[PDB]
Order: structure tokens, then sequence, then C-alpha cells
């Protein structure tokens, strides 16, 4: 079981890619650090809203760790939807 | 530089495998713990 | 009302007090192949999962042993579980049966039976998560735990013929000689849980349950071959009409089995006391 994923590129890279990434999706997002988010996305069929937070952590010399959380139709499954879409765009 | 039970919320990966990606996380219900486990096609 | 404590009990507590303090969830996308969702079973060490079908965002039910009966009955495994739901139109016309983790006990035995369901999805109304998957199983479990601590009504003490629990008549069964695809198509006929295994003489020599025929087509080696022959591909409790209705729970419960089979002196099949016919009794009157 892994925390969230991860990348050895640049932080500045990283965090650019997560944009360009949420932006593709159409996701609403505010940049509450440098390198911490936080994303919102309406239900386009249920109509509702949900939200996480996203926050590059920094695991040794040269690995970077970004972590993806849930913040307070589904819930937790809609959460798993939300990050499957980035996870798969930063994949490309 | 960037920053360096709290799992509680976030996100969790099994390597993908045959096509298949698992996505999973605990959360909290009142005073019970739910971990799920969500099995979807790439 | 030492004579309905039982029901009196299942209306004071809430699905939510049998929910384990941590638990595991599966969930299955409904595009995922019907193949890979039954080794994902296997491998979680489940029977059913909840269905959440991501077009519609939302749980549209479950998948359980009998619809792999219902496909094989009829690539099989290529195709995805939206597309065999489809041809059977399963969300319009059996659509999802879920409950509230408020929602008594009693409504969840009572739900159970009534729509003929095995699985009962526990599901928050605020979030929408669902959060546990009840049975008769778990829910017997948990009223035997008040049952042997606080007396008991006196038709605990009653017998099983006295209080005609179960039943006695239409009993599907197969013969040792019976072709695995033949058990199938009663199956699907009978819509039964497992079938008595009975010899020339009409005596119950084992048991085959839905999962049974369900492993061996895992397997990949016809379905002609008999029954017996077919369970020694593997890895018979039953009851008598003048045992206490106690001691019958008290049997089923710790050999952890969904069914008894009741039988003569000579263990001639006279019948079948499921859990459900146990909840019935205890609960639902
Ligand atoms: N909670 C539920 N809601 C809707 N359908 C169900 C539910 N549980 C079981 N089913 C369906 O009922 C049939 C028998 O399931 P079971 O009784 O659980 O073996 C299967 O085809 C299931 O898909
Ligand atoms: N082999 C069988 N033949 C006829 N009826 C059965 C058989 N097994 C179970 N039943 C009945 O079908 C209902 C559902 O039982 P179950 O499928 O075991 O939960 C119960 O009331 C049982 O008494």
């Amino acid at each position: 079981w892994h925390l969230g994923i991860r990348s050895q590129s640049r932080p500045n890279d990283i965090m650019a890619e997560v944009c360009r990434a949420i932006k593709q999706l159409d996701y609403e997002w505010k940049v509450v650090n440098p390198y911490y988010l936080r994303v919102r996305r309406k239900n386009p069929v249920t109509s509702t809203f949900s939200k996480m937070s996203l926050q590059l952590y920094q695991v040794d010399s040269r690995t970077y760790l970004l972590d993806f959380r849930s913040i307070d139709g589904s819930h937790t499954i809609e959460f798993f939807e939300m990050c499957a879409n980035l996870i798969k765009i930063l994949a490309q | 530089a960037p920053p360096i039970h709290v799992m509680l919320n976030h996100l969790y990966a099994l390597s993908i495998k045959d096509g298949v990606m698992v996505l999973s996380a605990t959360h909290r219900y009142k005073k019970k713990y739910v971990t799920t486990l969500l099995y979807k096609p790439i | 009302s030492n004579s309905s404590v039982y029901t009196t009990f299942m209306k004071s507590h809430r699905c939510y007090d049998l929910i384990p303090t941590s638990s595991k969830l599966v969930v299955f996308d409904t595009s995922l192949q019907v193949k890979k969702a039954f080794f994902a079973l296997v491998t979680n060490g489940v029977r059913a999962a909840p269905l959440w079908d991501s077009k519609k965002q939302s749980f549209v039910g479950m998948l359980t042993i009998t619809d792999f009966i219902n496909i094989l009955h009829r690539e099989l495994e290529e195709h995805k579980i939206e597309t065999w739901r489809e041809v059977y139109l399963q969300d319009s016309f059996k659509p999802l049966v879920c409950i509230s983790p408020n929602a008594s006990l009693f409504d969840a035995v009572s739900s159970l039976i009534r729509n003929k369901i095995h699985r009962l999805p526990v599901i928050d109304p605020e979030s929408g998560n669902t959060l546990y998957i009840l049975t008769h199983k778990r829910i017997l479990k948990f009223l035997k735990l008040f049952i042997t601590e606080f007396p008991k009504p006196e038709f605990m003490s009653k017998s099983l013929e006295e209080l005609q629990i179960g039943t006695y008549a239409n009993i599907a069964m197969v013969r040792t000689t019976t072709p695995v695809y033949v058990a199938l198509g009663i199956f699907v006929q009978h819509r039964v849980s497992a079938l008595p295994v009975v010899d020339e003489k009409g005596r119950v020599v084992d048991i085959y349950s839905k999962f049974d025929v369900i492993n061996l087509a895992a397997e990949k080696t016809n379905l002609d071959v008999s029954v017996t022959k077919a369970l020694q591909h593997r890895s018979v409790l039953k009851c008598y009409l003048h045992e206490t209705l106690e001691a019958i729970i008290n049997r089923l419960v710790e050999a952890e089995v969904h069914r008894l089979v009741v039988v003569d002196e000579h263990d001639v099949v006279k019948g079948i006391v499921s859990l459900s016919d146990i909840l019935q009794a205890l609960v639902l009157t």
C-alpha cells in the first residue's frame, strides 16, 4: 500500500504539472502554499461539491511525494475518482 | 524548500496490476472506521 | 414482553450498532471485467461487493454468486459487469436495496426477507457512503450475543415441529449422479442457495451450493461431471424436528453455516431451516 504518488522531477515542475492537470479536468483550485493546494469540483451528474487537498512532501535527497487528502453519489468514491483522473493525467 | 493515524483521509494505492487500479482510504463515520477499496479499470 | 423480547430488541438497536469499530469494504466499479471482479472477490475473501456506476455516479446494487450463476447458466469473463447487468436490465427491474445506519435491525431483517436478498448495504444518507454489508449471518450473531445472556422466552424451548419453522415442501435437491449443469439449472429455476445431495434411497450424503458450481467453472476443466465427482474437487450439518429452537440456533451459529438440513432418523431429508427462517421466526414474529 503506497501513500500518494511519487516523482523525482523538480518541485517547480511537479507543482506546475498538477496545475496544468487540474486545469484540463476543469477543476477549481486555490494555492494556499507554494506546494500545498486545495481543489473543488461540482458533480456534473449529482450537482454537488467535493473537495480535496494536495500537498507535496519530500522523502529523500532527490525524491518527492504528492499527498492526496479528502476533505469533510458518494463522498468517498468521488474522492477516489477525482484523484484517479489527476493521477491519470500526471502519469501520461 | 517543500515540506517534509494521521493517514486518515489520505489516498492509498496498490501497484496497478493487469489493467485494474485499486484506490483506498480510511474514513471515519461517527465512532467507526471504514477502509474502502475501489477496483476500477484504467 | 418475554415472548417478544427479540422483536423489541431488534427494534431498539440500529444497523450502526453491529458495524465493526474498524472494517474493510471492497467496492467494484461496474466497468470491471467480470473475470477480474471474481478474482478480486477471491483474493479479498468476500462473497459479494457493492457496485458503483461511474456514469450514474451512484451505487446500483450488489455483485453476488447468484449473478455468476445466471451468467454462467447462459467470452463470459471478458465482458463488463455493466454489460451483463444490462442484458437483464438489472438496475431497472431490481434496483439497489440499501438501508441507513440509523435504521433499526428489525428493518434490516424485514428488508432482507421482503426483498428476497442476502446482502444489504448500509449506506449513510448524509454522505452517500456505503458503510458495511449486512447479512442474516451477521445479524444472527448479534442477536445471539443477546440471546444467551437474557432470560429466554418459553417458545425458545419449543421444538422445531411445534414452531413449524423451515421449509418442508417443494424441497429442491440433487442426486449423487446429477450432472453439475443440471444442478445449475435447478438453482436458477428454484432461486435457492444450496441443494441437498441425496443417494439412491433419497438419503442426504452431501450439500451443494452455488459457490461449488462457480468454483468448478473457474477451474475450467465442462460441467457434464456428476455432483459428487465435482465435490471431490473441494478444499453435512443436519437437525431433527424434536430439537429445541435454541439448540438449532446454537448449531447454526457456531458452525457458522447458512442452513441446516432437517432429516429423518434414517437421514432422509424432510426439510431445511435457513438463517432467514430463524430470523423471520425470532424477529418478524
Ligand atoms: N442489496 C441489494 N440490492 C439489489 N439487488 C440485490 C441486493 N442484494 C442482492 N441482490 C441481487 O439479488 C440476487 C440474489 O442475490 P443474493 O440473494 O445476495 O445471492 C442477485 O442477482 C443480486 O444481484
Ligand atoms: N434446497 C431447498 N429447497 C427448497 N427450499 C429451500 C432450499 N433451501 C432453502 N430453502 C428455503 O428458501 C428460503 C431462503 O433460504 P436461503 O436461500 O437458505 O436463505 C428459506 O425459507 C428456505 O427454507
